[PDB]
């Protein structure tokens, strides 16, 4: 009965900045942790990064470690996302999940996703 | 000389007592109907050093003490410690120790050595493992402990072998510790004729083997043969019914398995909170996180006996297998009259004004009685907890708030009057109290697992490895059979889109340096037995789909298969279907009945010779 709704999104240019936003209503979950996705055409999805709901810990993935930030902020619990120096195979469908830590790999919700082209 | 060993060469695999049992076991052992070597005495041998790969089988039906010797080594100079097995009448011993053994291995004092060396654990086991007839002895070692066996048997009239089975009783196995790669045998000679050397080789498949009340074993299957005992062994049973069945990829066996779990060895301070000088009190407790270590799970009970340690979720004997990312860990100390209201789900004063577990944590708590680590005669009010709060919370949301309980009708702030107390409710701990009252201090260790690379896993070693060949792997829990390929993928897919209702692990993350650990089949091909059932006769048939009657060879690897079943997959015989291709039937023009449904229509039988028969279903 929850949601996570995103925004933000259009063309870009190489090396730019774009902030990606992920809210939600009915969500008041602390422990569960978030995370965020991308679908490239040819390829299915991969993971981007993701932060976890215990305490601070973030972790990224194996290309975009020192690239992008995230930010979860429990004030008006939204996350958001800064992706900086965008490359060239960033042009991709971006979908923010939620999971809980304990249990199975799979996520329990997704999102809406927004189309980031990068020119 | 090639000849063929039909159902026999079966030993014990474990030294346990399981009767009217259907035990798989996965251990070395001898392919029936497979090849070996037979070899003559002339009057100096008939065949040189044979490799020692995993095992070796002896038969012999000789007597008057021609063969009775057996000699193992890898190099027999300047090398690890050699068996010998030296079977006498007046001294029989088995003297296992570093000799010279020579290229001749005559036995007939002792001219099979030159001199000895340094030596290790000697049997000095009198009963000689001696007994026509004809005997046969397995050979084996694993994990440093070399396995003997013996089955002398009286044997029919003259032939090669005879039929019928054999199970070779377990003989005193003896610890050794050493590697043998070169075998070969001892001959007596009187003038200084002939003998029988027939040498097989073991190799490490799968065996299924049944038992029996009395305490021996009635019959056993190969499930490395035909697809008839091929298939038998995939419904763990000694008999099948007519129709066609599914395999269990029991064609092509794991040689080898990879584990590759950790890949740090600095150890974790985990105990450090265990045995904390000052500890926390529930109103305000501290959770330590804990990342890139090495969990060692062994010594945690290495303290004084605790309680209530149960472990929700995990297995509390199972727990150096799992692996995890981060390890949390909250300790705080409670009263003896809540040592079992902490647990999941449990409702109470500290379940709604105090720390509580989620309806999930694969974490466990851990208590034990410290009554006489805190406790003071006038009273120890320095530990507190909260229990004067507005409403109910939620896991995970440790509050400090040092205000006044202010739930009441009027704001008293500060004069503490009706509907007004102290949060921290202080109660005090004292020596001369009851069990009830004693203090416990509590630990609730929370393992977070998420989707990212292994960080502090169990403390297992590491394999090495292996590619481009069948094995098994278990690098992160994901146990499997296949082959590991290095593809072209530049990320790794998180199977995760439709849920993996029914899907396979394409591939593994690999926890050593950065590589792509693609996940491929051994040897699938859609195959499929079609059994009439052992009760008529022994023919069998396979079906593939996915095929054009061509591919089917180079898709099952023919090649890597033995040689009993390379004649069911070649290209006689065969008839192209719309579901695949059927080998091993004649495709009658016409049909009368549908009895055994192949796919798509097709309907096969079982008539005179006896043979399968291929036809449509008409109506």
């Amino acid at each position: 009965e929850v949601q996570l709704v995103e925004s933000g999104g259009g063309l870009v240019q190489p090396g730019g900045s774009l902030r990606l936003s992920c809210a939600a209503s009915d969500f008041y979950f602390d422990y569960y942790e978030m995370s965020w996705v991308r679908q490239a055409p040819g390829q299915g999805l991969e993971w981007v990064s993701t932060i976890s709901g215990l305490g601070g810990a973030t972790y990224y993935a194996d290309s975009v470690k020192g690239r992008f930030t995230i930010s979860r902020d429990n004030s008006k619990n939204t996350l958001y996302l800064q992706m900086n120096s965008l490359r060239a195979e960033d042009t991709a469908l971006y979908y923010c999940a939620t999971r809980s830590p304990f249990g199975d790999y799979a996520f329990s919700y997704w999102g809406q996703g927004t189309l980031v082209t990068v020119s | 000389s090639y000849t063929n060993s039909f159902t026999r060469g079966v030993y014990y695999p474990d030294k346990v007592f399981r009767s009217s049992v259907l035990h798989s076991t996965q251990d070395l052992f001898l392919p029936f109907f497979s090849n070996v070597t037979w070899f003559h005495a002339i009057h100096r041998f008939d065949n040189p050093v044979l490799p020692f790969n995993d095992g070796v089988y002896f038969a012999s039906t000789e007597k008057s003490n021609i063969i009775r010797g057996w000699i193992f080594g890898t190099t027999l100079d300047s090398k690890t410690q050699s068996l010998l097995i030296v079977n006498n009448a007046t001294n029989v011993v088995i003297k296992v120790c570093e000799f010279q053994f020579c290229n001749d291995p005559f036995l007939d004092e002792f001219r099979v050595y030159s001199s000895a060396n340094n030596c290790t654990f000697e049997y000095v086991s009198q009963p000689f493992l001696m007994d026509k007839n004809l005997r046969e002895f397995v050979f084996k070692n694993i994990d440093g402990y070399f396995k003997i066996y013996s089955k002398h048997t009286p044997i029919n009239l003259e032939r090669d072998l005879p039929q019928g089975f054999s199970a070779l009783e377990p003989l005193v196995d003896l610890p050794i510790g050493i590697n043998i790669t070169r075998f070969q045998t001892l001959l007596a000679l009187h003038r200084s004729g002939a003998a029988a050397y027939y040498v097989g080789y073991l190799q490490p498949r799968t065996f299924l083997l049944k038992y029996n009340e009395n305490g021996t074993i009635t019959d056993a299957v190969d499930c490395a043969l035909d697809p008839l005992s091929e298939t038998k062994c995939t419904l763990k049973s000694f008999t099948v019914e007519k129709g066609i069945y599914q395999t269990s990829n029991f064609r092509v066996q794991p040689t080898e398995s990879i584990v590759r779990f950790p890949n740090i060895t600095n150890l974790c301070p985990f105990h450090e909170v265990f045995n904390a000088t000052t500890f926390a009190s529930v109103y305000a407790w501290n959770r330590k996180r804990i990342s890139n270590c090495v969990a060692d799970y062994s010594v945690i009970y290495n303290f004084a006996p605790f309680f209530a340690f149960k472990c929700y979720g995990v297995s509390p004997t199972k727990l150096n297998d799992l692996c995890f990312t981060n390890v949390y860990a909250d300790s705080f100390v409670i009263r003896g009259n809540e040592v079992s209201q902490i647990a999941p789900g449990q409702t109470g004063n500290i379940a709604d004004y105090n720390y509580k577990l989620p309806d999930d944590f694969t974490g466990c708590v851990i208590a034990w009685n410290s009554n006489k680590l805190d406790s003071k005669p006038s009273g120890n009010y320095n530990y507190l907890y909260r229990l004067f709060r507005k409403s109910k919370l939620k896991p995970f949301e440790r509050d400090i708030s040092t205000e006044i309980y202010q739930a009441g009708n009027k704001p008293c702030n500060g004069v503490a009057g009706s509907n007004c107390y102290s949060p921290l409710q202080s109660y005090g701990f004292r020596p001369t109290y009851g069990v009830g009252h004693q203090p416990y201090r509590v630990v609730v260790l929370s393992f977070e697992l998420l989707h990212a690379p292994a960080t502090v896993c169990g403390p297992k070693k590491s394999t090495n490895l292996v590619k481009n060949k069948c094995v098994n792997f278990n690098f992160n829990g994901l146990t499997g059979t296949g082959v590991l390929t290095e593809s072209n993928k530049k990320f790794l897919p998180f199977q995760q889109f439709g849920r993996d209702i029914a899907d396979t692990t394409d591939a593994v993350r690999d926890p050593q340096t950065l590589e792509i650990l693609d996940i491929t089949p051994c040897s699938f091909g859609g195959v499929s037995v079609i059994t009439p059932g052992t009760n008529t006769s022994n023919q069998v048939a396979v079906l593939y789909q996915g095929v054009n009657c061509t591919e089917v060879p180079v898709a099952i690897h023919a090649d890597q298969l033995t040689p009993t079943w390379r004649v069911y997959s070649t290209g006689s015989n065969v008839f192209q279907t719309r579901a695949g291709c059927l080998i091993g039937a004649e495709y009658v023009n016409n049909s009368y009945e549908c009895d055994i449904p192949i796919g798509a229509g097709i309907c096969a039988s079982y008539q005179t010779s006896q043979s399968i028969i291929a036809y449509t279903m008409s109506l």
